[PDB]
C-alpha cells in the first residue's frame, strides 16, 4: 500500500519518458526531426549512473541497515521474550500456582 | 451549543457563540478562530484586568450570553 | 532565435542565411563565425543544407573534418591530427580541448587531471585548471574540483555538441537499459505481490487457525 | 571510606567555632580535610571548593605547603607535588589518622595523578615525563602496566618509542561487536530454554539415588 | 451510482437526523459512511498541529444505520485531550461555514466535532470524556471519530472508529468496541474511569469513480516522490524516543509481572516488535532506493 504510490508515479513519468522513448526512435528511424539535443540528454543519463560510488554511501548504508538490523535483532529479541514471558507463565499456570 | 456568549476584540468586537455552561475556552478559541480568522493565541482571554486561562471554561468566569471574551486579538482576520 | 543549450543564439538563421548567400570564401567567412559557437560545434541538421555540404568537401573540407571532429573527434585529435584540420584560435582551441574533455568527464563521473593534461596536451596545474574553471564557469559542469581523487567532480552536463550520429544507436542503447533496470525493478515488484501478499495469507491463516484453536 | 560526604564537611570547616584542642590541630584540619577532598574530588567543583574556596580560606591558608601542593598539582608539577606528598607519607604516618590510609591516598594521589595530565594526549610519550614522575623506565612503564589493569584508553606502546599512543577512535564498529556477542549469546540461552522446554515438559529429573 | 451515495439528500439526510433511533436504540448507528475531508485535514492539521490539540464541528449526514462524516479536521489550537467540553468552541467555523455553503448547495448542516490529538490521536481524554459523555446525553448522535496522527504516520492504515460513547443509563451491549490506546498519566486513569463506555461505527468511505481516478493518476508521478523519501532521518529520533519508552515499558512489565496495564510484559513485547516492524520498513524503503540508484552501474 506504500510502493504503489511508488509505483504510480514511476508509471506516470514512465509513460512520459516512453513518449519520450517513443519519439525518440522514431527520430533515429525516420520522418520525424533529426535534433542533436535528442540522446545526447542520454549520455549525460549513462553518466548519471549509480550515484555514489562512492564508498561514503557504502559505509553509511551499511550504516543505516546495521542499525535497522540490530533494531530487528533487539525485537529478537521482542518476540521470543515475550513467547518466553508466556511460556514462563503457562508454568506457572500448570506446573504451578502463577 | 447551550451558552450563546460574546467574544470580543480590543476595538469592541463582541461575537454570538453557541457553547456550552462547561465548554471550554481551549475549544471556545477553537470556535472563534474557525468562526473568525483571528487566530486565538493573541485573541488573549482577560477577564477584569486578569487573564482568562485559556485552558478554561468559559461559565468558569461566570460567563453567560453577554459576557465578555477578550482577544488582546489581532487586525488581519476581520 | 530558438533558445535551448546552444551558442550564440544567432547562429542557425544566421548561418542558414550566410552559407546561402555566403560561399567559397564567404563560406570561409561563414565558417570563421561557426567556429566560435560553443553548443553546437557539431551542425547536423544545420550541414543539412547543401550550402554546408559544399562547405563541406569544397575549399572546407578540413573543415567539415572538424566538424566532424566535434561531433566525433577530440582535441587530442588535432594535438596528433595538428595541420589536417582548419585553423583555430588559441581560445577556439581551448574549445577543443574542452570538446574532448566535457566528452570525458561525460564518461566518467570524474576524469583525473593528468588524464586531460596529457591528451589534451596541458602541462601544469595552472592553465590546467583556468580551462577546468572556465569549462565549468560555461555552467556545463557540476560538480566541483575532485582534487583528492585528482579528478574533477561533475554533478551535471549541459550537452557540448549535436555530434553526429550514434543517434539511432545511442537512443536505442538507452531503451535497452531503461527496459533493464525497468524488468529488474518489476521482478521485484512481483516478488513484493509474492512476498508480504503471502504475508497477508500467511498471517491470515495462522491467525484463523489461532482462532479456531479456542473453539 | 565514603570520603565524599567527609569532604563535603571538610569544605564546611567554620574558623567562628575557633576552638576545640580535640578538634583538630588547623595543620591537620586544613590538610586532614582537603586531602579527603583531594582523593574524593572531580577537578572543577574542588577548584570551586578548593580556588573558591571561603568558608575554608583561613583553614585554606593554614598549611602553605599543601596549599600550593595541591595548587601546582592541579597545575601538575607532578615531580615536586608528589616529592612533598611521600615526604609528608613519614608525617600521615605521624598522624595516628592519617597512616591507617597512607596507602589508599597515595594510591589514588598517583591514579588521579595520571587521571590528571593523561586525559588531553593521544600517545604518550614518557621520556620528559618520566624526567618529571621520576619513576624509572621500567618502573614508569609498569606503573603504566598498572594502568593497563584497569585503564580507560584504548592505548599501547612501542617500547622502543618509550612512548604510549592513547586510546581508539571507533565505538560504532565496538558496539557491532557487542551486537554481536549479545546476539551469539541470545540465541545460545534460546536454544537452551527450548531445550529447557523439553526438559521440564518431558518431566525430565534426575531422582536422589 | 458511484456518485449515488455523494449524493447529499438534505431531504433524506436531516430527515435520519431527526430520526433520533438512539434514543431506541444507542446502537443503531453502526455504519460511518465518510467522505476523505476527514482523512484529508484530520490528517493533515493533526499533523500540522505539531502537538497541540484541536476541536470543533464535523460536516456530515446520516443515511440509513449510518453516521456520516463529510468532514473533519483539526484547528490550530491547544488544549484538547483537556478541555471541559473543548470541541464546541470551533464550531463557530461552521456557525458561518455551512449556513453560506447552503449558498452554493451545500445544504448540509453540522453534524460532529472535527479535531486532533497531535501526535497522540483524535479522541476525547478524560476531562473529554466528561465533554464527550456530557455532549451525547446533549447532542446524540456524537461520535469520539478516533484517529492518531503520529499513529498514522508510523502505521499506515487509518485506525478510524466511530466511537458512540455509550450514554449515561446505556452499558456496552454486545458490541462495544471501547478501543483500548495507551494514554498519557493525565488521562489514563480517567480511561480506565471509562474505557468501557463507547462502541465503533462501522466506518467506510464513500467517493466517486473520478476518485479513484485521481488518486491512480496522483500515484502516477508520486512514484517520482516515493523512491525520494530519505525518513530514516526523519524521525530516527523518534525511534529513539520509542527506545527510552520500550525499555520503560519493559521495565513496567517487570514490576507489573513481579508478585501481582493487564500484563504488560505481553503489550510490551507486542508494542516492541510493532515499533521495531516501524523503523524496519522505513529503513526497508531507504534500502530499497539506496540499492536501486546506487545499483545504476555504468
Ligand atoms: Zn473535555
Amino acid at each position: 500500500e506504500h510502493l504503489i504510490a511508488q509505483h504510480s508515479a514511476i508509471k506516470m513519468l514512465h509513460s512520459r519518458v516512453k513518449l519520450i522513448l517513443e519519439y525518440v526512435k522514431a527520430s533515429e528511424a525516420g520522418e520525424v526531426p533529426f535534433n542533436h539535443e535528442i540522446l545526447r540528454e542520454a549520455y549525460a543519463l549513462c553518466h548519471c549512473l549509480p550515484v555514489l560510488s562512492t564508498d561514503k554511501f557504502k559505509t553509511d548504508f551499511y550504516d543505516q541497515c546495521n542499525d535497522v538490523g540490530l533494531m530487528a535483532y533487539l525485537g529478537t529479541i521482542t518476540k521470543t521474550c515475550n513467547t518466553m514471558n508466556q511460556f514462563v507463565n503457562k508454568f506457572n499456570v500448570l506446573y504451578d500456582r502463577q | 451549543g447551550s451558552m450563546l456568549i460574546k467574544v470580543k476584540t480590543l476595538t469592541g468586537k463582541e461575537i454570538e457563540i453557541d457553547i456550552e455552561p462547561t465548554d471550554k475556552v481551549e475549544r471556545i478559541k477553537e470556535r472563534v478562530e474557525e468562526k473568525e480568522g483571528i487566530p486565538p493565541q493573541q485573541q488573549r482571554l482577560i477577564y477584569s484586568g486578569k487573564q482568562m486561562n485559556d485552558e478554561k471554561t468559559a461559565a468558569d468566569y461566570k460567563i453567560m450570553g453577554g459576557s465578555v471574551l477578550h482577544l488582546v486579538l489581532a487586525l488581519r482576520g476581520g | 532565435m530558438a533558445g535551448e543549450q546552444k551558442p550564440s543564439s544567432n547562429l542557425l538563421e544566421q548561418f542558414i542565411l550566410l552559407a546561402k548567400g555566403t560561399s567559397g570564401s564567404a563560406l570561409t567567412a561563414l565558417i570563421s563565425q561557426v567556429l566560435e559557437a560553443p553548443g553546437v560545434y557539431v551542425f547536423g541538421e544545420l550541414l543539412e543544407l547543401a550550402n554546408v555540404q559544399e562547405l563541406a568537401e569544397g575549399a572546407n573540407a578540413a573543415y567539415l573534418q572538424l566538424l566532424n571532429l566535434f561531433a566525433y573527434g577530440t582535441y587530442p585529435d588535432y594535438i596528433a591530427n595538428k595541420e589536417s584540420l582548419p585553423e583555430l584560435s588559441t581560445a577556439q582551441q581551448n574549445k577543443l580541448k574542452h570538446l574532448t574533455i566535457v566528452s570525458l568527464a561525460s564518461r566518467m563521473k570524474c576524469i583525473p587531471y593528468s588524464v586531460l593534461l596529457k591528451d589534451l596536451e596541458m602541462r601544469n596545474l595552472r592553465e590546467l585548471e583556468d580551462l577546468i574553471i572556465e569549462a565549468v564557469y560555461t555552467d556545463i559542469i557540476q560538480g566541483k574540483l575532485d582534487q583528492r581523487n585528482q579528478l574533477l567532480e561533475v554533478d551535471f552536463c549541459i550537452g557540448r555538441d549535436i555530434r553526429k550520429k550514434d543517434l539511432s544507436a545511442i537512443a536505442r542503447t538507452l531503451q535497452e537499459w531503461c527496459v533493464g533496470c525497468e524488468v529488474v525493478l518489476s521482478g521485484i515488484e512481483e516478488q513484493v505481490s509474492r512476498a508480504n501478499q503471502h504475508k497477508e495469507q500467511q498471517l491470515g491463516l495462522k491467525q484463523q487457525i489461532e482462532s479456531e484453536v479456542a473453539n | 571510606r565514603k570520603y565524599k560526604q567527609a569532604a563535603k564537611c571538610l569544605l564546611l570547616a567554620s574558623f567562628d567555632h575557633c576552638d576545640f584542642p580535640e578538634l583538630l590541630s588547623p595543620s591537620n584540619v586544613a590538610i586532614y580535610g582537603g586531602l579527603c577532598a583531594l582523593a574524593t574530588f572531580d577537578r572543577q567543583e574542588l577548584q570551586r571548593n578548593v580556588i573558591s574556596s571561603s568558608s575554608f580560606k583561613l583553614f585554606l591558608e593554614l598549611e602553605p605547603q599543601v596549599r600550593d601542593i595541591i595548587f601546582k598539582f592541579y597545575e601538575s608539577k607532578y615531580a615536586s607535588c608528589l616529592k612533598m606528598l611521600d615526604e609528608m607519607k613519614d608525617n600521615l604516618l605521624l598522624d595516628m589518622y592519617l597512616a591507617p590510609h597512607v596507602r589508599t591516598l597515595y594510591t589514588q594521589i598517583r591514579n588521579r595523578a595520571l587521571i590528571q595530565y593523561f586525559s588531553p594526549y593521544v600517545s604518550a610519550d614518557m621520556h620528559r615525563m618520566a624526567a618529571a614522575f621520576n619513576t624509572t623506565v621500567a618502573a614508569l612503564e609498569d606503573e603504566l602496566t598498572q594502568l593497563i589493569l584497569e585503564g580507560l584508553i584504548s592505548a599501547r606502546v612501542d617500547s622502543h618509542s618509550k612512548i604510549l599512543y592513547a586510546r581508539d577512535v571507533d565505538q560504532r564498529s565496538t558496539t557491532f561487536e557487542k551486537s554481536l556477542l549479545m546476539g551469539k549469546e541470545f540465541q545460545r540461552r534460546a536454544k537452551a530454554m527450548m531445550l529447557r522446554a523439553a526438559v521440564l515438559r518431558n518431566q525430565i529429573h534426575v531422582k536422589s539415588p | 451510482s458511484i456518485d449515488e451515495i455523494y449524493k447529499y439528500d438534505k431531504k433524506q439526510q436531516q430527515e435520519i437526523l431527526a430520526a433520533k433511533p438512539w434514543t431506541k436504540d444507542h446502537h443503531y448507528f453502526k455504519y460511518c459512511k465518510i467522505s476523505a475531508l476527514a482523512l484529508l485535514k484530520m490528517v493533515m492539521h493533526a499533523r500540522s498541529g505539531g502537538n497541540l490539540e484541536v476541536m470543533g464541528l464535523m460536516l456530515g449526514k446520516v443515511d440509513g444505520e449510518t453516521m456520516i462524516i463529510m468532514d473533519s479536521f483539526a484547528l490550530p489550537v491547544e488544549g484538547t485531550e483537556t478541555r471541559v467540553n473543548a470541541q464546541a468552541a470551533a464550531y463557530e467555523y461552521m456557525a458561518a461555514y455551512i449556513e453560506n455553503a447552503k449558498q452554493v448547495g451545500r445544504l448540509e448542516n453540522a453534524i460532529g466535532w472535527y479535531h486532533s490529538h497531535p501526535g497522540y490521536g483524535c479522541w476525547l481524554s478524560g476531562i473529554d470524556v466528561s465533554t464527550q459523555m456530557l455532549n451525547q446525553q446533549f447532542q446524540e448522535p456524537f461520535v469520539a471519530v478516533v484517529i492518531d496522527p503520529t499513529r498514522t504516520i508510523s502505521a499506515g492504515k487509518v485506525n478510524l472508529g466511530a466511537f458512540r460513547t455509550y450514554p449515561k443509563g446505556y452499558k456496552p451491549p454486545d458490541e462495544g468496541p471501547s478501543e483500548y490506546q495507551t494514554i498519557p498519566l493525565n488521562k489514563i486513569e480517567d480511561f480506565g474511569v471509562h474505557c468501557k463506555q463507547y462502541y465503533a461505527l462501522e466506518v467506510s468511505y464513500f467517493k466517486s469513480s473520478l476518485d479513484r481516478k485521481l488518486l491512480e493518476l496522483l500515484w502516477n508521478k508520486y512514484w517520482v516522490n516515493t523512491l525520494s523519501s530519505s525518513s530514516l532521518l526523519t524521525n530516527a529520533d523518534y525511534t529513539t524516543g520509542q527506545v527510552f519508552d520500550l525499555s520503560e515499558k519493559l521495565e513496567q512489565s517487570e514490576a507489573q509481572l513481579g508478585r501481582g496495564s493487564e500484563d504488560k510484559l505481553a503489550k510490551a513485547t507486542r508494542d516492541s516488535c510493532k515499533t521495531t516492524i516501524e523503523a524496519i520498513h522505513g529503513l526497508m524503503s531507504q534500502v530499497i532506493k539506496d540499492k536501486l540508484f546506487n545499483q545504476i552501474n555504468i
